[PDB]
């Protein structure tokens, strides 16, 4: 379960850090994954329209903070730092250190400094099964000859011929007396069999 | 460096392949990836056909293709059509934008025609009115590219040279004219000059004397 | 439609200036990087400037730093260019260069160009042609193919229109496109090819009319 899946974009040098259990500058301050962060992570190149003109200033970071970050847990904050003992008080004085300077996604550099279309995708489990799974490739069928099947979690084995039993919109099983399987409305021709 | 050297022009059979290259410095060209190709038809904007040497954007057919290794680009069009005739610009981006000489790609579409040249001195009533103006003519030409050269006895004369593009005559080939000023004590110093034109190789001489 | 309309161009004189705009449509215009591209009538091409969202970062060429000046208002989505000391090397088709919003194609290269306008650095005004015959060389090479003309020089502007023995004279004629000299003059040439057998004979004469200037000279063109 658990497909929160997250679209954004992240500079070609803080990659490695989405990983369980790693530290660095976005999991020290901007985005923090927690131990046993099992599932996937992808990222890929979005170099060529992430510049806007001279200077990729739509793009914010998080570089400064007091303590650890959660997992989890999204620094939308206008709270500012504060390194000394003199609160700021929105002046630019000498401690402030405004931690929200933003990306430079401006790709003069090399490869290690360039914008990337990442994703990361979180897994974790919750009570409810029965979530986004795989489309488990959908195969032929085949009558008038003995073959193992397998279907949308029942199966067995015999041969697939007609039938002139009928059902109604909601069967996905059949057995004459004392469950012995017989018969099988199909999942995609939704065209009823027996099972000899 | 500071223009990217291409060849002025390069002939080629329709449907065939041409190469066209793009000969810069390492400060230019091998510092980056970062190599364009411009496509700009006479009267109009250009147009962009290869990013990056590799690859192509959007609209633009697979005909167009490139090549770079070291500090020489080279664009490929395979299958030449009429509507690639044209004028074709690179430009390279590691500090600034440097464009390229320019290269006038012609499809051939009738046999070749050598040009015929016919040189003038100056007229008398010129030289009275202390100025000189050599007359050097060019017609009946295709493909589509001269470059005209002065000589003053055995030398090259750089300055004071006013050459036409080369623009259609009646019969579908080309015409052209190329002028140098000079002073009259200067005409009458050497013994002969001669104008030179390079079309597709070939060279036709001719060369007037001040008597 | 992704459209980039110049806007600015003119003719005007060197030591003098001038302002370029261009306004912009179907892009989000705030987001990428216009240009300024310049390229001579029958030359290569030459960039120009680049101007910033914020108004700081702006870079210019070598022939440019100094006088040219770049600057945009990402509110109107059109920007403009203040020029001053212009020097006829100036004289360019001057295209507003942008990239659009479909292609992967980012600011620093040129996909999305504009129809572009002619700014004109020139102090050249309406000059009457000096016509000069052309002398051939018919006296040692009788009984073949002489080349006889005049030549047409220093005038401004076009056009100027040549006939031959006041229209008789058709076969062999070919008027030349002109020339564009550095002193924003021009100079066309016109050669009849002649029989070398009939210069003793007949007399050519070649009729040179420029209607802005109303000059008509009528020059003979005799063997030397």
């Amino acid at each position: 379960t658990n497909v929160y899946a997250d679209s954004f974009v992240i500079r070609g040098d803080e990659v490695r850090q989405i990983a369980p259990g790693q530290t660095g500058k976005i999991a020290d301050y901007n985005y923090k994954l927690p131990d046993d962060f099992t599932g996937c992570v992808i990222a890929w190149n979005s170099n060529n329209l992430d510049s806007k003109v001279g200077g990729n200033y739509n793009y914010l970071y998080r570089l400064f903070r007091k303590s650890n970050l959660k997992p989890f847990e999204r620094d939308i904050s206008t709270e500012i730092y504060q390194a000394g003992s003199t609160p700021c008080n929105g002046v630019e004085g000498f401690n402030c250190y405004f931690p929200l300077q933003s990306y430079g996604f401006q790709p003069t550099n090399g490869v290690g400094y360039q914008p990337y279309r990442v994703v990361v995708l979180s897994f974790e489990l919750l009570h409810a099964p029965a979530t986004v799974c795989g489309p488990k490739k959908s195969t032929n069928l085949v009558k008038n000859k003995c073959v193992n099947f397998n279907f949308n979690g029942l199966t067995g084995t015999g041969v697939l011929t007609e039938s002139n039993k009928k059902f109604l919109p909601f069967q996905q099983f059949g057995r004459d007396i004392a469950d012995t399987t017989d018969a099988v409305r199909d999942p995609q021709t939704l065209e009823i069999l027996d099972i000899t | 460096q500071s223009v990217l050297t291409q060849p002025r022009s390069v002939s080629g059979s329709p449907g065939q392949s041409v190469t066209i290259s793009c000969t810069g410095t390492s400060s230019d060209v091998g510092a980056y990836n970062y190599v364009s190709w411009y496509q700009q038809h006479p009267g109009k904007a250009p147009k962009l056909m290869i990013y990056d040497v590799s690859a192509r954007p959007s609209g633009v057919p697979d005909r167009f293709s490139g090549s770079k290794s070291g500090n020489t680009a080279s664009l490929t069009i395979s299958g030449l059509q009429a509507e690639d005739e044209a004028d074709y610009y690179c430009c390279s981006y590691a500090g600034s934008w440097v464009f390229g000489g320019g290269t006038k790609l012609t499809v051939l579409s009738q046999p070749k025609a050598a040009p015929s040249v016919t040189l003038f001195p100056p007229s008398s009533e010129e030289l009275q009115a202390n100025k000189a103006t050599l007359v050097c003519l060019i017609s009946d030409f295709y493909p589509g590219a001269v470059t005209v050269a002065w000589k003053a006895d055995s030398s090259p004369v750089k300055a004071g040279v006013e050459t036409t593009t080369p623009s259609k005559q009646s019969n579908n080939k080309y015409a052209a004219s190329s002028y140098l000023s000079l002073t009259p004590e200067q005409w009458k110093s050497h013994r002969s000059y001669s104008c030179q034109v390079t079309h597709e190789g070939s060279t036709v001489e001719k060369t007037v004397a001040p008597t | 439609q992704v459209q980039l309309v110049e806007s600015g161009g003119g003719v005007v004189q060197p030591g003098r200036s001038l302002r370029l705009s261009c306004a912009a449509s179907g892009f989000t215009f705030s987001n990428y990087a216009i240009h300024w591209v310049r390229q001579a009538p029958g030359k290569g091409l030459e960039w120009v400037a680049v101007v910033s969202y914020d108004g700081s970062n702006k870079y210019y060429a070598e022939s440019v730093k100094g006088r040219f000046t770049i600057s945009r208002d990402n509110s109107k989505n059109t920007l403009s260019l203040q020029m001053i000391s212009l020097r006829p090397e100036d004289t360019a088709v001057y295209y507003c260069a942008s990239v659009a919003d479909t292609a992967m194609v980012p600011e620093w290269y040129f996909d999305l160009w504009g129809r572009g306008t002619l700014v004109t650095v020139s102090s050249a005004s309406t000059k009457g042609p000096s016509v000069f015959p052309l002398a051939p060389s018919s006296k040692s090479t009788s009984g073949g193919t002489a080349a006889l003309g005049c030549l047409v020089k220093d005038y401004f502007p076009e056009p100027v229109t040549v006939s031959w023995n006041s229209g008789a004279l058709t076969s062999g004629v070919h008027t030349f496109p002109a020339v564009l000299q550095s002193s924003g003059l021009y100079s066309l040439s016109s050669v009849v090819t002649v029989p070398s057998s009939s210069l003793g004979t007949q007399t050519y004469i070649c009729n040179v009319n420029h209607k802005p200037s109303n000059t008509k000279v009528d020059k003979r063109v005799e063997p030397k």
